[PDB]
Parts: C-alpha cells; structure tokens; sequence
C-alpha cells in the first residue's frame, strides 16, 4: 500500500486511499523535546504557536486550508489539509511560509503576542491537568539527567527567558532535509505528489542535526508532589521497557492487554474478564486505571496509571495490582493470552483506520523516520497470532520480576507507603 | 514467714510466688502497650511526628 521513495535528501511517503473525501500534506522532523536542554524547554513548542498563529491561519482560511501541528518527545510535524482537487495549494502555502520566508512569521509583536499566550497554556496545565501532569513527571524522574526527561511543553522558566534569538538557532541546527520526510495522506497520488516536489524545486536547509552525548537510562526513583486540597490521589507506576524496532514490541503491548483499563462508572467495564477486578470492586478501592506500553527510540516504560477517592486505602490498590502482574512471570492462562490477542488486533485496527488523515500523517511520518518503512497491518496481524504463553513467561522474567519502578504521585498521597515497601512486592517469597 | 523465722515455709512460698509474678509483668506489658499505641511513641525533637511517618 504504502509507497516511499528518496529523491533527494527529503523522503517521499504516502498512503493513498481512493474513497476519502479530502487530503494532507505536511513535513514531520526527527526532532522533539529530547533534542532540547533545561534552559531552552520548550522552543519547539512555541515554533507550533507560530506556525498556528493567526495572521498565518488567515492565509491558508482565504484559500480553504486547516493547519495542524503536533510536537512529541521524538518527532514534530506540520500538516495542511484540503480538498482531492487542491493539493498544489497546500505545497505552496507549505513552501512559503515554513520552508522559506520564516522571517514575516517571527516578527516582533507576533513573537511576543504568541510568546505570552504559550505562557498562559503551560500555568493551566500545572494547575488543572493532575493526571496528566503526573505522566509527566515520571519521565522526569525514571530519566533524570537525561534528553529523555524533558517535558514536551516546556517550563515556567525557560519560557519565561526565551528571547527573539533563541528560536532562530534551533530551526537552523534541527529544520533540515537529512531530519525531514513529507507526507501525504488520504485522497492522493504518490506519483502526483513526487511530480509537484520536483517541480516546485522545494528543498529545506542541507546541514546536520546535532549528535547528543548522553543516552536514555533507567533510573529507579520516586517523586511526590502532596496536595491536600485536592480531592482525589494520581499515581503513575512503571518499570523500564521496550524502544521501537526491539524483538519484543508485541509482547509488551500484549502483556498491557491483559490488564487493560477499567471505569468504575460505567456497568460493562464491570464485567471484564480480568482477574483483577475481584479484588478491587468489593471496597471500592479505585475510580478508573490504564495500562500503558510506552516505546521511544532509546527505552519506553511498562505500567499503570489510576485516580482513585479511597484515600485510606491505597496500600491495597498497590500491593493487589503487583501481586496481579507477579503471575506473568510464573502462571498466567491460555485464556488470558486469546483474549488479549483479541482486544490487541482490534486496538490497532482502530488506531490505525480511524479515517482521519491528519492522524495517518503523523504516524506514517514517525514511522518511517525510525525504521525506514513501515510495517503492514496485516503483517502485525501474523506477528501478534504466533505469541504464546512461554513468551509471555520468559519477557516478563527478565523486565518485571524482581525489577525496580519509578513512582509519581499527586494529590493525597499520605497513604501511599514508602518505595521499599512497594519494591518488594515486585516478586514473592511463595513463588 | 509462716513461722517465727525464716524458715521451711518461707523458702517453699517464695518459689511459687517466683514462678507466678513474671505471668503477671507479660500482662502488665500488654496494658504497657495498649496506651502507647493511643497516640504513638514521641521523638527527640520533642514535637509534632504526624507530618512525616515510615512503617
Ligand atoms: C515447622 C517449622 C515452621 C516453618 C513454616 C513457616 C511458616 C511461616 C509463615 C508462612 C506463611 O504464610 O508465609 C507466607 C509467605 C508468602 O509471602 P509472599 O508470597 O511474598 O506474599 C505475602 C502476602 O502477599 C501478604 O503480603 P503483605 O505485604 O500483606 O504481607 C507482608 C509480607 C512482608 O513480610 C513481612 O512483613 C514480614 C513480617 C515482619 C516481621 C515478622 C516477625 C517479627 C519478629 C519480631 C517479634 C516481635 O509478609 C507478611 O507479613 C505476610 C507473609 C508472612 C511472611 C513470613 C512470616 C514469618 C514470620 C516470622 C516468625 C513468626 C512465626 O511465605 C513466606 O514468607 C515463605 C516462607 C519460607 C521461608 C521460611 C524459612 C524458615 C524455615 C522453613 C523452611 C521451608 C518451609
């Protein structure tokens, strides 16, 4: 299906689909929050305020154009979408205003208008988003000292000191054809989208990006964040797992499957067949959880995350959901693995034929920025079938049992015990 | 004494007093115990210890 070609220092990727109604184009760079450092946090955020600012969106509106930006801890992308019949117009907005003529959008009180909104967008973030605040700081602190533990929206305080010249440096070393794949997505043509390249003679700047010296390391620690005028406790618990292009990608996200995510509002999140809904019903102990299988270019992390009101009796919440993930390594069912590989084919059906091309974009371009092509879903399929119980046994044996964890907490977390009394109920002295 | 010294009563009657009164100290420890854990043990900043607790 897919189709990718090197004509020059820029990569060509599409992914056409003849029975969709509109189409995108865009650029997605190999650069995120990790190609940063402390004092700068938070550049490549204000890059997408001015790539949607409004005397910007106000061309590109005149035309019939919408414009999205997305910024990860690994990649960054700008997409234009529009109608089958117009992709010519949106490679000319694209050219003009990002590749080149950069200047006109830097300008001064555009900078400073943009620059005091980001401000306002980072402040309510830290103050309203408590569960996703705490996702945030367990990178901060499984990573420290790390590119890995940057936030992807900057501080208060590089923002804060951010200045006219700071955002011109970081295009120059990171906006390159070496970092850069263009994409196109839905209602398009790899042939109509190479000859428009080739004609246009677009090109971005032809230097390297920066090679950093450190590297992503694990490191197990915890921080708390207390506040007890918040009405309910965060807690996000994980160990060190899997990059992308690793053996064990799929049994990962398999082993996350099999504990999936849980709502205690709703009645038929109720009758999961997860065995780790019996323990936590009879007292209430949690509101909703989520397990996650997160994957970078150098690690990931592998586990959970819940709210919960029962302030009381968090211990329970901690030591039923570990004494769960120690039967992985020792007895887990066939069942339990069929019906996980049930739940993941149809997860990722979803995710990628949700219709929406923006999507498609952003995660063909990462793709291929990593692997160099990107994997049928049909061949994940065959992938995700062949999985079996001994698998299961033998991944889980070498990253969870017995392992060290990286805590983050907030809210009232005075009920939540000390580190090494939850470390030692990664294994049991039963077995 | 049981008579009009120490004698063969007194030697006898103090074995079994020996053998009960430490019965009597385990369960005066327990009443020990129970008022301590009313409200915990002190320290020796001589203040407060409800704002920072380990198990
Ligand atoms: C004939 C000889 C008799 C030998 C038989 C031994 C039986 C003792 C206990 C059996 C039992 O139920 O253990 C469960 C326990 C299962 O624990 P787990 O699977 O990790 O999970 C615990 C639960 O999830 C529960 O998790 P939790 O976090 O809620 O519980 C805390 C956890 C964490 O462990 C602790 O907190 C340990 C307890 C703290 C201190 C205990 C004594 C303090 C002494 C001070 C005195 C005042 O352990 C527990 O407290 C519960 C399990 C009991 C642990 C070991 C008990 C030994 C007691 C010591 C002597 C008293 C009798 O099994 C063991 O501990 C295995 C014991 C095998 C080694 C014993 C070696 C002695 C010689 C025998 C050789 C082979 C047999």
């Amino acid at each position: 299906a897919e189709v990718t070609q090197l004509s020059n220092g820029i990569v060509v990727a599409t992914e056409h689909n003849p029975s969709a109604h509109t189409a995108s184009v865009g650029v997605v760079f190999g650069s995120g929050a990790a190609n940063e450092n402390p004092y700068n946090n938070g550049v490549s955020n204000l890059w997408k305020n001015i790539f949607l600012s409004k005397e910007n969106s106000a061309v590109a509106a005149k035309e019939g154009l919408a414009l999205s930006s997305n910024i990860s801890r690994d990649f960054q992308s700008y997409i234009v979408s529009s109608l089958p019949g117009s992709t010519d117009k949106s490679l000319d907005f694209l050219n003009q205003s990002f590749i080149q003529q950069k200047a006109n959008l830097l300008s001064s009180s555009n900078f400073e208008a943009t620059k005091k909104s980001v401000l306002k967008q980072v402040q309510d973030f830290e103050e309203n988003d408590h569960p996703n605040r705490v996702l945030e700081h367990l990178h901060s602190t499984a990573f420290q000292n790390t590119p890995l533990s940057l936030p992807t929206r900057g501080t208060l305080e590089s923002l804060e000191n951010l200045v006219v010249a700071d955002l011109e440096s970081f295009a120059n070393n990171h906006f390159l054809n070496s970092n850069a794949v263009v994409v196109g997505t839905g209602n398009i043509k790899h042939e109509d989208l190479v000859n428009s390249i080739e004609s246009k003679n677009l090109s971005l700047q032809t230097g390297t990006k920066p090679v950093l010296k450190k590297k992503a390391a694990f490191l197990g620690s915890e921080v708390r964040l207390r506040d007890d005028t918040l009405p309910k406790a965060w807690i996000s618990l994980a160990v060190e797992g899997e990059p992308v292009n690793s053996p064990n990608y799929f049994v990962a996200k398999l082993a996350a499957q099999i504990f999936g995510s849980y709502n205690a509002f709703e009645p038929a999140s109720r009758l999961q067949g997860i065995k780790l809904l019996d323990n936590i019903q009879e007292y209430q102990l949690c509101d909703n959880f989520n397990h996650f299988s997160l994957s970078y270019k150098d690690s990931g992390l592998w586990g959970f995350s819940t709210a919960t009101r029962n302030v009381t009796m968090i211990d329970d919440l901690i030591h039923f959901t570990l004494k769960q993930w120690n039967r992985l390594t020792i007895s887990v069912t066939d069942t339990e693995v069929e019906r996980a590989k049930s739940l993941l084919k149809l997860q990722l059906g979803q995710l990628y034929e949700s219709g929406n091309p923006v999507n498609d974009a952003n995660l063909l371009g990462a793709e291929v920025l990593i692997k160099g092509s990107k994997l049928s879903l049909g061949e994940a399929f065959k992938k995700i079938d062949a999985i079996t119980v001994k698998d299961v046994k033998a991944w889980a044996g070498k990253r969870l049992w017995d392992q060290d964890i990286a805590i983050a907490g907030t809210g009232q977390i005075e009920g939540l015990l000390d580190y090494m009394r939850i470390r030692s109920d990664m294994s049991m002295m039963r077995w | 004494w049981g008579g009009f010294s120490v004698s063969n009563p007194t030697i006898q009657r103090f074995f079994a007093l020996h053998y009960l009164v430490p019965f009597i100290i385990a369960a005066m420890v327990i009443m020990h115990l129970m008022a301590l854990h009313i409200h915990g043990s002190s320290n020796p900043l001589g203040i407060t210890g409800n704002l920072d607790r380990i198990p």
